[PDB]
């Protein structure tokens, strides 16, 4: 009669009395959408793998995709040559429609998974290396992966990427930032910044009209997430 | 009976007053007294309280009025009270200061001195000493109404960057961005008070913003030039904007008052030095407006 | 024998006289005495980062006017293990060895203070936790900066944020040239290993 | 009540900072803090690993690629791969560096500067700090082959002096002495890998050469003039030379790759100073090739 303080998700009210609320006579169950699928939570929804990139290699090669790793890097013009650059988590959040499903939240504590499905013919050899380097375009110039030697590139954490032995890799890129719980509104996140390096050049028969392809693909999804503070904004 | 010396050579460093800026450790200050065991009594029968009157749990647990609002029938709904306060409807959650008044005197025919004068809540006044803070804030919003004023009033949190207006000498909030229908209040933590018979509410806001400690700069040197420290000091703002307009008959007055109290519980601080670009100068009110205040400088 | 590939990892060994861990104790007990295990222990020894630092008289000088220069070289152990890691926590002990041609018509003294990182000279106050020495009676300035940070750990050479942990300000009165040595405090440690960058050899600079 | 002094005369030596270069012993550095018992926490929840990330058992236990070989059908048998690598087929067992690249800029019309730039494995990068070493080496040789390349590949140890070629600025190995029928591989420790279905091998080489510790000079200042320290630093070399030639059809490519990894287990070191004739200068890559690098000199 005096105490009407009820609680919604994140919302509380303050009335004089309980305002004479009427409702359903009996809450009988109806159409069977509950019996067709269980409800997917928002921590369950940010664990779906997405098709991000589709990298094709031909050897070849006129392009930069088969320049091998330099044994020495003597100057910043002749930096280390790579394939692609994924600037996590700003790539994994925008793709797959995730950012239009974690809107109206503020802080995030994620761990990015990376999987490489690989599919090449038996008549082609080679080897790559999938290194990640946190703050790789924030730290001073000499400390980045793109300026060190071949022994220094491979010494970074990662996994071997041989063709005939590995058709799938599982790498767990950790929560690797100094700030507690990544900001989203006015976001400049870009903490861990991934790379893909070829160690040996891709090898095939030197006669052409043969089409020695590689066709890498990249899957990423989050893990061990905690999504906490509600807001009204978001970056587009 | 007079043997030779058996002790080793004691090494040595000549440091008079080694580590004087620490509250623990035996200090070499000579007492100018009769007894070396000079012991004052305990705190019995001296101060007429029994509460330990210096713990930060009690000093910062002292309520102070910050804002006095005037909520009118002229003012619209779903829009905070913009009154020339200038903060008023947008109270920044956080322990250090956020407001300032500027005193403009004259020196020559074309030169003036603009001295920033700040108000000081006791939660604010302790935080000026220390550099980095972390505290669970509190606010007790009270409506000063008659028996006949009714309505519904909303207070909602928002974490992060506060909307501002940088000026030449001060920072004002920006009520162009908090109106509408351009900034909804449907996903924030909120409380919808009722002016029918309920009057007061205390809204405890714990500390959550992506860092272990914020800064205690606040509004010192906050202007168009230097306003990084103002953003990294609060974890957002409360916002008092009305859901439903004030319903008042012609007998009672159309103006009600909203008094915003402030304190801070569970306070912890980091360094015993001021983070500001100036010493802790306490403002002494001059007798006549033509007189100026002595300024502490930074040479040694 | 079929067309395909396997992995079948083989750790095959060469010379197998005795266990390796047993001979290493016997080898250091007759050649060293000291048994170096953990690189955390090398962040406790004061290696001299400069040989000469001619400070202009009466100026509150931050050590970041020297730290931005001397974290590049990796001469000490703090900046040489700044390349094998990414994060750090803990305060930096500093010692200052006086090498000045002192003059009797003055009373030389040395102060020290705190600034947060990467602030300039005039944009900070002076009343803080201090220390003072007198180089006529004590040539060594024995100062330890604590770890007063907003964040639990700090990456090297961060973004446009600044003033997020504390460091030293160095004030004197006369133009004292010194030696500066450093190492981390009792709870200074790196983490988050990466691979190492390159090294630089001798630069004899032959004419052709 | 105020008796006379009974203690002896404590002897004295004035040594400020007595023994500062030791990791043990209470040091007189004054903390600039509030509390003398300033205690940071343990390593919980700070670094996102649980592995103790600074022990030399873990720092030097970090695998790094040293060589990438190209083994062709053109190349003969019973002869190491001479590719202009230039080491390539002759990998010196040992923890410090063995390779260098030379950067040649210009100063005047007839004067240049030749700066030695070395690669750095993490086993190599630790050893530059210390003077004398002793470590059980490791190597993981992997063939990058197709499903159709076969053959037999031999890796054999050799203790002692490595065959060399002193030049004006670098030391290259000498493949004239490792060919034949003039250097058999019938008495050395060896492993004969099979490229049919086996791919990898790890070849642990323990430490055996007539001394308790070798030196960590390696390739620094190794030339025609000063090459004593290069001989007294390795305990010999592995050598990868093929027993049977590469059998490859015309469909697959005639070039396979041999990737030589490197680390060091059970590492112990002696002195915390560099044995080299220069400080530990870390090579910073210049932005443009016309710019030179600042050189650390030896005055005090």
């Amino acid at each position: 009669s005096e105490n009407s303080v009820e609680t919604q998700e994140i919302t509380t009210f303050h009335d004089v009395e309980t305002p004479n609320r009427i409702d359903t006579p009996m809450a009988q169950d109806t159409s069977s959408a509950r019996n067709m699928d269980d409800t997917h939570s928002i921590i369950q929804f940010l664990q779906r793998p997405v098709l991000i990139d589709n990298i094709e290699i031909i050897a070849g090669t006129t392009a930069d995709a088969n320049k091998p790793l330099s044994r020495y890097v003597l100057d910043q013009q002749n930096s280390q040559k790579y394939v692609r650059s994924w600037t996590l988590p700003s790539t994994v959040l925008r793709a797959g429609g995730k950012a239009q499903k974690l809107a109206n939240f503020k802080y995030l504590r994620c761990d990015v998974q990376v999987k490489l499905v690989l599919n090449a013919n038996p008549f082609v050899a080679g080897r790559m290396y999938l290194a990640y380097s946190p703050y790789d375009d924030k730290v001073d110039t000499a400390r980045s992966v793109l300026q060190t030697s071949r022994a220094g590139v491979t010494g970074y954490p990662g996994v071997e990427l041989d063709f005939q032995l590995d058709n799938s890799v599982e790498m767990t890129i950790p929560y690797a930032s100094f700030q507690e719980a990544y900001d989203l509104v006015t976001g400049t996140e870009d903490f861990v910044q991934l790379y893909l390096f070829p160690i040996t050049p891709v090898l095939g028969p030197k006669s052409e009209s043969e089409s020695s392809k590689v066709d890498i693909s990249v899957y990423m999804w989050l893990s061990n997430i905690s999504l906490v503070i509600p807001t009204y904004r978001i970056n587009p | 009976s007079k043997p030779r010396n058996q002790q080793q050579v004691c090494p040595l460093q000549n440091v008079p007053a080694w580590g004087y800026s620490l509250y623990k450790g035996i200090d070499m200050s000579v007492p100018l007294a009769y007894d070396p065991n000079n012991e004052l009594g305990d705190l019995k029968d001296v101060f007429p309280s029994a509460v330990d009157e210096m713990a930060i749990g009690y000093v910062c647990g002292n309520p102070a009025v910050k804002h006095v609002l005037t909520w009118k029938t002229t003012d619209a709904i779903q829009k905070p009270i913009a009154n020339g306060d200038d903060w008023g409807g947008v109270i920044p959650v956080g322990m250090p200061c956020y407001s300032k008044s500027i005193r403009t005197t004259r020196i020559s025919a074309t030169e003036n001195r603009e001295t920033e004068v700040m108000d000081a809540a006791p939660c604010e006044y302790v935080a000026n000493m220390f550099s980095y803070w972390r505290a669970t804030m509190c606010y007790r919003i009270t409506v000063v109404k008659t028996a006949f004023h009714t309505g519904r009033l909303e207070i909602f949190f928002e974490p992060g960057v506060i909307p501002v207006k940088p000026t030449v000498n001060n920072i004002g909030p920006d009520q162009d961005r908090l109106t509408g229908a351009v900034a909804p209040s449907d996903n924030n933590y909120k409380y919808i008070l009722d002016l029918t018979n309920d009057t007061e509410v205390t809204i405890r806001v714990p500390f959550v913003s992506n860092k272990m400690f914020l800064k205690t700069a606040g509004i010192y040197g906050a202007n168009s030039e230097n306003n990084w420290n103002f953003h990294e000091s609060f974890s957002g703002f409360l916002c008092i904007r009305p859901v439903t307009k004030l319903m008042a008959p012609d007998t009672v007055s159309d103006n009600v008052s909203i008094v915003v109290w402030k304190w801070a519980e569970d306070v912890v601080v980091v360094e015993p030095k001021p983070l500001t670009s100036g010493p802790t100068q306490v403002y002494r009110p001059p007798p006549t407006a033509s007189t100026a205040v002595e300024v502490l400088n930074v040479e040694l | 024998i079929n067309i395909g590939n396997k992995t079948n990892e083989n750790v095959i060994s060469f010379f197998d006289s005795t266990d390796a861990e047993t001979q290493n104790h016997n080898a250091l007990m007759k050649g060293c005495g000291e048994f170096i295990v953990n690189l955390r222990t090398l962040l406790r020894t004061f290696r001299t980062i400069t040989d000469n630092w001619i400070l202009q008289a009466n100026t509150k000088t931050p050590i970041t006017d020297l730290t931005n220069t001397t974290d590049a070289q990796g001469r000490d152990y703090m900046s040489y293990l700044s390349y094998l890691y990414r994060f750090y926590r803990g305060g930096r002990r500093y010692k200052f060895f006086n090498t000045t041609p002192l003059k009797q018509s003055q009373t030389c003294y040395i102060r020290s203070f705190l600034i947060p990182r990467n602030y300039s000279a005039d944009e900070i106050n002076v009343d803080g936790p201090s220390h003072i020495t007198y180089p006529v009676i004590n040539p060594v300035h024995e100062v330890e900066v604590p770890f007063y940070s907003q964040y639990r750990k700090i990456p090297i050479a961060s973004t446009s944020d600044k003033g997020y942990d504390s460091s030293l300000m160095y004030f004197s009165n006369t133009a004292t040239t010194q030696i500066v040595a450093r190492a981390g405090n009792d709870d200074f440690t790196f983490g988050w290993m990466i691979g190492p960058p390159q090294l630089q050899g001798e630069s004899r600079s032959v004419a052709p």
